[PDB]
């Protein structure tokens, strides 16, 4: 059994910046679950995952043009305190949502004033270049719910 | 100066000659009438913001976006400056029109001036007595009108130009200056009346100057004058530079004065150049070209005199504001959409007025 | 006086009519013309169709890769 | 001292309608204190208060024009319910506040409907001529809390 | 055809001589595109908003002023229905450059409107694919342009007009073909690239249009022609009421594409005013006017192209957003404000090729 | 064969290359000219500035006449 489109990939994956910074991990005995061929996976991951068999080990470097693009100044966007919502003080590094037209966008504090505030909307992993040590658990066909998601 | 300065320079460099041409005067006029305001704008409008506030402020983030807070008034002044500058370089200083328009221009300058610095400086917020300012209007515009029905009298200077009709001309006696003051007067307060939306009065300024210099060429010429049927003043030439800069200066205004306004025109600047359309509109003998195309200025006037009206013999209202304009936007548009709108229906205005000039 | 034309001294009329507005305004005073409750008025319109309900929540999931 | 712009007088005022019905009022024992001469007072009560001394007391008659005007049908309008966050439910009589260009102005909700509510700021004392009984308890000098408010 | 009729009827009444004189039939071509632009507007808009969403929401602020969202994305077919009904009717049918340039206005629509309607009613992102796209509009230039160029082969038809040099006057071989379909295609997709802001498109476009109807009007006259320098086209005289007619519609939508915007123009009306004011250019042999003239249009490309250029070769972006207009806003300036200034650009920028048509 | 001269074949060259920057964005993809970074920063400025309005607040019943 191979990877294929519209089948989900049960993934254990260690994550590490070129600078040797260790995001996250997902071990064997917690895999995880995402779709192949629709751009959830990271680009670079994606297409590295395409067509391998179950239970392969495989080292893929991904460049930061692979993954959530480069990092870019113009979705850093000051605020005021009035639009956050349902926190009691707005801490540096606390995380908010918003829903733009463009779907939805996490939006991270980075700078906080008393009565003003500046987020960053850029993913932690973008901007920096990535390598994933990946095995591919199981593989199975997603499901319709799975698919609407 | 400019002019008469490339003129003598003729003889050591022939290329100068060019600035003598008419289209190269006005050009060079829009040019630097823009130029000059853009110049003067953002340093011209930082001056105001100490003088009326106190204090350098700005945005600064989201908030007051599409806010009228921290904007200085009295804005006109760049207008003026602007204007005579540009007229004063490149109109020829001996045409006595340039001067009236330069005159009343100036006079309405300093009273709107007067009026702006006491509302603001002097926190009084009636600013200038009405008696007073309607006074020294008065005075200017029938000093204007009455050396105008001296210096032109039995003559095309003097005849009313019907919209339509060629051959009825009539020979206005003393009745001149009675139409100059009223004329004058009412396009001054009108425009002063169009301040009530930051852009809106600037853009239809504009498309009359446009509309005048048009006239004005025609009128300076006895072979297009024939032709439009319209009465021939040599003296008329030279209104087109002021025309000009006219459009140009309106238009570095509203760069800086575009909704949301970074300065409100006030006072002056609106007085002034209502005052220049209306002594354009004397000088140049289509006064109802004025109405028609400065048809805005006239509805809005007519709408406050309706609204007034209507409160007097009920308790009614036929409009939500007595100007036109503040009656849609409490109707619920927005005012860029009015602002818009109106440039519309003017410019319309400006092309019907210049097709009954050409079916005469 | 003006040598005047029968036909013209309507059309002068006219002229004199529309122009009037402008003129008679001289003598509305700024109470009347513009009423302060007219300015908030105006001001609290502008204010209260520009409000938003738009909110930021917050957020907490494990959904990164 | 006689009662003068930028003095702050005790007054012990009395409001009633032309009909007699009582609208507000202050006891001696409670008086309002603010600084007299700058349109703060309704104008006829500013006006009248002009020229009087410590414990004088009158009463005067004053028009709308010259308190708080006339009624103006611009300053009520329809929104929306959902405009009135942060709240549970809204009811008639409910008053709020709106920071505004050119002046904050306040609103009081005088009706309700399914999805809109309508409110008005015309003040209640605006459109009516009304009756100020008034007693001077005490003038002083300008004080800095009266210009806060 | 209007005008026809009123010819065969002024055997029977001498006051339909009234409706062949060119300066009539084009004022009222300006008048009922207008009014044909006005009356079509809240019925499309309407019935837009129910294909668009189904539901008929009202439009109001704030959405409607920063996100946009319930506004008809798809517009533009008021605009195209407009003109083509105001020149079918004020213009002379048998004119081949009526013809030349409804065609090409009615092709561009036609793939825009299928664009739009792919985009919209469809739900694809993708929408149409550009490859078709600019395969269609590449096959109709190349259809029209040598179509032209054999109706005017050893012609001054042919010839191409410097702004500043009347002896440079060469003869383009097939190489018109190259020209007309480099100028008709580039203003087609700058057109469409300016769409990004309410009423930024529909001007220059207005101004745009007035310029090459004076240009077309001076074209037209043998005498003016000459006097001017510029080459003689006898059809090129209806093309005054063609762009009389855009001037029309491209007011009456702005009276509702402005900012907050009811309903925007997609690929339909923008790629039908950019191919109508490329096939005007190519039948006036002024596509150096249009380049000036139209400066906001080639300046949007270029800085689109050089931000391209800068992510290709540098790793630092030039400006902020790839069209200037939206790096503008991103940098705090409101959409109204940019859009105006643009407006003001273009106006100088038609002025100044005015200017230069007269140097010559 | 056209007619040319090298100023005359100077000023096409000069035009040509004014106009190329229209003609070359044929080539360029949307998702190249438009990118969705850039497009997703500018709809959230749009969603922060609706949000960012002056917003109504509550009031207590204290006044001063």
């Amino acid at each position: 059994m191979k990877v294929a489109k519209d089948l989900v990939v049960s993934l254990a994956y260690q994550v590490r910046t070129e600078d040797g910074v260790l995001v996250d991990e997902s071990p064997v005995s917690a895999p995880l679950d995402y779709l192949h061929g629709h751009g959830s996976l990271i680009s670079g991951l994606e297409t590295a995952l395409e067509g391998h068999e179950v239970g392969d080990k495989f080292d893929v470097a991904v460049g930061a043009n692979d993954a959530y693009g480069q990092y870019d100044e113009n979705l850093v966007q000051r605020v005021p305190k009035d639009v956050f919502m349902g926190v009691d003080e707005l801490q540096v590094g606390m995380r908010f949502l918003a829903e733009t037209d463009q779907g939805p966008v996490p939006v991270e504090i980075t700078a906080v004033e008393d009565d003003h505030v500046v987020v960053d909307g850029n993913h932690m992993l973008a901007g920096q270049n990535l390598k994933f040590n990946v095995e591919v658990v199981a593989i199975r066909e997603a499901t319709e719910e799975e698919l609407a998601h | 100066m400019l002019v008469w300065l490339a003129e003598h320079l003729v003889k050591y460099y022939s290329g100068f000659n060019v600035f003598s041409y008419l289209t190269f005067r006005a050009i060079v006029s829009l040019l630097t009438a823009l130029f000059i305001s853009l110049w003067m704008g953002p340093r011209m409008i930082a001056h105001l913001q100490k003088l009326s506030f106190g204090q350098v402020v700005r945005n600064d983030g989201p908030e007051s976006h599409f806010s009228k807070r921290g904007t200085p008034t009295m804005g006109g002044i760049m207008i003026l400056t602007a204007i005579v500058i540009s007229v004063l370089l490149w109109a020829y200083p001996s045409n006595p029109y340039v001067w009236c328009v330069l005159v009343v221009l100036v006079g309405y300058g300093v009273i709107g001036f007067v009026d702006d610095y006491r509302k603001v400086v002097r926190k009084d917020t009636k600013g200038l007595i009405a008696r007073w300012k309607y006074f020294w209007m008065s005075v200017i515009a029938l000093g204007v009108a009455f050396a105008l029905y001296l210096a032109g009298k039995d003559t095309p200077a003097t005849q009313l130009v019907v919209p339509f009709f060629k051959d009825v001309m009539p020979q206005l006696g003393l009745f001149y200056i009675l139409l100059a003051y009223f004329v004058i007067v009412g396009t001054g307060n009108a425009v002063n009346l169009t301040d009530g939306l930051d852009g809106l009065a600037i853009m239809p300024t504009v498309f009359v100057a446009g509309g005048f210099a048009l006239v004005a060429w025609a009128t300076g010429n006895m072979n297009f004058a024939s032709y439009l049927h319209i009465p021939y003043l040599r003296h008329a030439g030279e209104l087109v530079i002021v025309c000009t800069a006219i459009v140009g200066a309106g238009l570095g205004f509203l760069w800086f004065n575009t909704y949301p306004a970074q300065v409100f025109m006030g006072d002056v600047g609106s007085l002034a150049l209502g005052g220049a359309l209306g002594i354009i509109a004397v000088l140049l003998r289509q006064e109802f070209l004025l109405v028609i195309m400065g048809g805005v200025f006239v509805v809005e006037t007519l709408s406050v005199i309706l609204q007034v009206g209507s409160f007097k013999l009920r308790g009614q209202r036929i409009f939500r504001m007595a100007p036109i304009h503040h009656h849609y936007e409490l109707k619920g548009w927005p005012e860029p959409r009015v602002i818009v709108r109106f440039w519309i229906i003017s410019l319309m205005l400006v092309l019907i007025g210049l097709a009954t000039l050409k079916v005469r | 006086m003006g040598h005047w034309t029968l036909s013209g001294i309507l059309a002068f009329l006219l002229l004199l009519s529309l122009l009037l507005p402008s003129l008679l305004i001289m003598f509305i005073p700024l109470t009347f013309r513009r009423p302060a409750s007219s300015w908030k008025a105006r001001s609290l319109q502008k204010i209260l169709l520009m409000a938003s309900s738009v909110r930021l929540k917050p957020l907490s999931s494990s959904r990164i890769p």
